[PDB]
């Protein structure tokens, strides 16, 4: 049936006119099945035989199993047509989803071809069935309802199928409906008799509005199997998780297993995908076979441990408020669990993000507490309260003293190892008694030679020769150096931002190896402080540098 | 009352900008709003056939206002409100000795937006967890927030405010958005009085109707570099110094350093300030005083606002078109986010008050951690732009 709903109007794009294309001479076969075709759909009102009068085309086709389908190539029409508001913004995570006594999955039949299309439109969902060797004019029709490969088909539809469900909604408040296509679930704290006679009332409702659903008795036992997950009663859980037995592992292989772990990492804590990664890293052919290093055995060998107990999730109870922990698993690596009551999981998540090149475990933490906390608003509505592995002072040592802003809701300490440092921290004023190192390390931009170098207020100079280094990475160097060859009590005075930038954010973990190894140096030192001036302004000791480090090569 | 033909350029096109995800208080506050807008005529459910796309949030004593941001929809305005109806800015109105802002954003519920126009203000309250489909509206009044709604208005605001204006000559009236912008040299209780008398003039017509009561501008200084007093100087007092005043020098024409700079040695040693140095170090204090000498206020340019977190609920501003040729400098004084979107407003408003358009900020906070938090502490009708920055470590220290 076509639904009495009025018509979405519909226009081309603006300063475009409709499908002008040439239907190309069709099989026999294909004329037969098609007519055959058209004529059920005519007698139905879908279509609707039409004159030369239009001007407009779009070819068919068809296939075949002993069925014909019949194609329609909108290809051009989908080029010419308006765009629309986009049919959903997002899909139902389980761990939003709230306790119901019972369920009914109901099917749309023939959803799109139910629904009308805009009068003023259909002139350009014309189409053509070609004569036998197109020798005499073919068979002219057009939609009378929403095509079958056409742009706004999804968009029209799923409209509609709203406003229709709308004020049964509002008279059953009661009642959870969720629209996904063309099916409808239905869900109720009602008894299987209330509950199924609410189901016919919707039926009901839906055939008032030219909609048919299937019949009744074909309703399934748990689990439900929903969008890649298992939808029991109680509890939720992702469908299966078969992590293959291989010898051999290709690029496809890895790929589809990542896939799957990190689907798996919804409800299953402590999956790490970080070495399987790694592997996918370059070009590599589909079917290129990639060795498995000790570090991707040995996550695989924990990933599998993880998934040989099937683990579960409960559903969300809004009276109650939610609780987001996190858990340091490796450098970069972060691992998290939101519930409600102990331990009795809503979801499970993982987090690796190198927001720059360098960053530290609080910057880390902090982030990870960011993508929660969206992630919250987006499936509960709402922020949880958070037990990080975090010193409260930590935070506040930290946050205070650096100059990005941030704010984290309400949280607080667990004692859950590793916990979240400073593995060091720079001196906030020149240290007495301590040798002050005056670096530089100049870079030719054309013979890529580097000079990092030093000289000390303890008249102490030391100039290195670098290979194929720019002017930054002499820079580094050169702290590098003044971190090597000084005590556990230094100065060291710098005219690079980058280089003092870099340093001054305290990092951790980094990119670049030359950082790796001074922040190794860094951690080791009693104390630090780091002092900078500009360049080539003659600075007593800076200037001295650049005689010895700019002596040769620019 | 007949409806003003609006248009963004033959080839610009609508906003489509995806909205922000709302917490459960935010999505039920906005649905009461929009249901009694709908029943008043104000708005209206729309269709697939809307493209088009403005996102929606819900601010505050205790009532509940639906904030609507118009930043790309402004953009894509732009000829409308700015060449084809244009609103003159006073120069006068930064002189006043106190300025009262008032909201007359109610006024352009009562005029109809062109119905050609109306697509182009779509926008969507959003579901919990995605399992209903969202709810889409369009306006059919002139919309809050957008600037194309005080240009239509202009006209009608004229009228209104002609009887006031001829009484008080000397009373200054700005029309920024949805918001009045009232100066005058009188005594705080008659600036006051005006300002109730302002209102009642509103009332018949219809409008009910980080900063103070008011706003002072005449009062409104700029924060000069300061260079410290000092009766001992290390060298790395001086080290700071020295680059503290050369990166002034790009900014600040006269600033020398030459005398400092005569000056291997450890940063801790005491160095004794010379007479050419301690003169050098004086006048340079007088130039960093008085405001920088050619930089000027090109209309055509974009205004830009740097923030700096300088510690202890303290918090450092700088204002200018072209990189740090400075046209105001200031500063800014419980959660860094607060804090932040406090000074944000703060500085918007001194903005429109002195040039009469609001700077794009260079925040110094991440992306991600601003979008989410910011709507619990914004009390504006307006929404600056904004970009997401790394403050220097060094530009932190040259501004205290
Ligand atoms: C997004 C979404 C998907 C589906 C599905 N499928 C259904 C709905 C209502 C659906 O949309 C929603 C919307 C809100 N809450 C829920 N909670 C569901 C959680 C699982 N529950 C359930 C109950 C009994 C059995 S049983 N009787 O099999 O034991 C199995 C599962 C049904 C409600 N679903
Ligand atoms: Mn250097
Ligand atoms: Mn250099």
């Amino acid at each position: 049936p076509i639904s009495p709903i009025e018509t979405v109007p519909v226009k081309l794009k603006p300063g475009m006119d409709g499908p002008k294309v040439k239907q190309w001479p069709l099989t026999e076969e294909k004329i037969k099945a098609l007519v055959e075709i058209c004529t059920e759909m005519e007698k139905e009102g879908k279509i609707s035989k039409i004159g030369p009068e239009n001007p407009y085309n779009t070819p068919v086709f068809a296939i075949k199993s002993t069925k014909w389908r019949k194609l329609v190539d909108f290809r051009e029409l989908n080029k010419r047509t308006q765009d629309f508001w986009e049919v959903q913004l997002g899909i139902p995570h389980p761990a939003g989803l709230k306790k119901k006594k019972s369920v009914t999955v109901l099917d749309v039949g023939d959803a799109y071809f139910s629904v009308p299309l805009d009068e003023d439109f259909r002139k350009y969902t014309a189409f053509t069935i070609p004569s036998i060797n197109n020798e005499t004019p073919g068979i002219r029709y057009q939609y009378n309802v929403l095509p079958q490969g056409w742009k706004g088909s999804p968009a029209i539809f799923q409209s509609s199928m709203t406003k229709i469900l709308e004020p049964f909604r509002k008279q059953n408040p009661d009642i959870v409906i969720y629209q996904y296509m063309d099916d409808l679930y239905v869900g109720s704290d009602l008894e299987i008799g209330q509950h199924r006679t609410k189901i016919e009332e919707l039926r009901q409702h839906l055939l008032r509005w030219g909609l048919t659903t299937p019949d009744k008795k074909h309703q399934k036992e748990p689990p439900f199997l929903w969008m890649g997950y298992e939808l029991h009663p109680d509890k939720w859980t992702v469908q299966p998780i078969v992590l293959p037995e291989k010898d051999s592992w290709t690029v496809n292989d890895i790929q589809k297993l990542v896939g799957k772990l990190n689907w798996a990492s919804q409800i299953y804590p402590g999956i790490k995908v970080r070495q399987l990664c790694k592997l996918l890293r370059g070009t590599k052919a589909l079917t290129e076979v990639i060795p498995l290093t000790e570090e991707a055995e040995l996550e695989l060998a924990e990933n599998r441990e993880i998934l040989k107990e099937p683990v579960h999730g409960v559903y969300y109870d809004p009276s109650k408020d939610l609780i987001a922990e996190i858990q340091k698993q490796g450098q970069g690596q972060w691992t998290y669990q939101i519930y409600q009551e102990p331990f009795k999981n809503l979801k499970t998540g993982k987090y690796a993000r190198m927001r720059g090149a360098h960053t530290n475990d609080v910057k880390q933490l902090t982030e990870a507490v960011q993508k929660i906390t969206t992630e919250s608003i987006v499936i509960w509505g709402k922020t949880p309260k958070f037990k990080l592995p975090i010193q409260k002072e930590t935070w506040e040592t930290w946050w205070t003293e650096y100059w990005q802003a941030t704010w984290i809701p309400e949280w607080e300490f667990v004692n859950t190892p590793p916990l979240v440092k400073l593995w060091y921290q720079l001196e906030k004023e020149p240290i007495v008694g301590a040798e002050t190192f005056y670096v530089d390390g100049a870079a030719n931009r054309e013979t890529k030679l580097g000079k990092a170098g030093y000289v000390t207020n303890r008249g102490r100079q030391k100039v290195v020769t670098l290979t194929d280094t720019t002017n930054q990475k002499t820079e580094l160097q050169a702290i590098y150096l003044a971190l090597q060859d000084s005590g556990l009590e230094v100065n060291i005075v710098t005219d690079s931002q980058y280089a003092l930038g870099i340093i001054q954010a305290q990092p951790d973990q980094s990119e670049s190896e030359l950082v790796n190894q001074i922040i190794e140096q860094l951690i080791k030192k009693e104390k630090v402080y780091l002092a900078w001036v500009p360049a080539h302004k003659g600075i007593g000791g800076n200037e001295q540098v650049d005689k010895l480090v700019s002596a040769g090569i620019r | 009352i007949e409806t003003v033909p609006v248009k963004l350029k033959p080839g610009m096109d609508g906003p489509k900008v995806k909205q922000w995800p709302l917490t459960e208080e935010k999505i039920k506050a906005l649905v009461e709003i929009c249901t009694e807008m709908e029943k008043e005529g104000k708005i209206s459910k729309i269709g697939p056939e809307n493209p088009y796309n403005t996102p929606v949030f819900a601010i505050k004593s205790t009532k509940w206002r639906k904030l609507v941001d118009f930043r790309e929809l402004n953009k894509r305005t732009q000829d409308f409100w700015e060449v084809q109806l244009g609103i003159p800015h006073p120069a006068g109105l930064k002189k006043k000795k106190s300025v009262t802002v008032l909201d007359v954003g109610d006024a352009y519920f009562s005029v109809p937006l062109d119905e050609d126009f109306r697509k182009y203000t779509a926008f969507t309250i959003p579901s919990i967890n995605n399992e209903t489909p969202g709810i889409r509206y369009q306006y059919n009044v002139l919309p809050q927030g957008w600037k194309g709604s005080p240009a239509i208005f202009q006209s009608s605001m004229t009228k209104i405010l002609e009887p006031f204006r001829k009484q008080n000559p000397d009373i200054v009236i700005y029309q920024y958005m949805d918001d009045l912008y009232v100066g005058s040299d009188l005594e705080i209780g008659q600036h006051r009085t005006k300002i109730e008398e302002l209102r009642q003039h509103l009332l018949r017509w219809g409008l009910t109707t980080w900063m103070g009561y008011e706003l002072h501008p005449d009062k409104w200084t700029v924060q000069p570099i300061v260079l410290p007093e000092k009766d001992s100087w290390t060298v790395n007092d001086i080290q700071k110094l020295v680059g503290k005043l050369n990166w002034a020098s790009q900014i600040y024409p006269g600033i020398k350093v030459r005398q400092l700079c005569k000056l291997t040695k450890a940063l801790t040693e005491v160095i004794p300030l010379t007479e050419e140095a301690e003169l050098e170090l004086a006048e340079n204090r007088e130039i960093l005083k008085e405001p920088v000498h050619g930089v000027y206020y090109d209309p055509s340019k974009d205004l830009i606002a740097e923030i700096q977190k300088q510690g202890q609920g303290q918090w450092t501003y700088q204002i200018y078109q072209e990189p740090f040729k400075n046209l105001k400098t200031g500063k800014y004084a419980t959660n860094d986010v607060k804090q932040l979107t406090e000074a944000v407003q703060k500085i918007t408003t001194e903005s429109i008050v002195i040039w009469g358009k609001t700077p794009k900020f260079k925040l110094p906070i991440q992306k991600e951690t601003w979008e989410t938090w910011w709507t619990e502490y914004w009390q504006a009708t307006w929404i600056p732009e904004w970009e997401f920055v790394n403050t220097p470590p060094l530009v932190k220290l040259w501004y205290q």
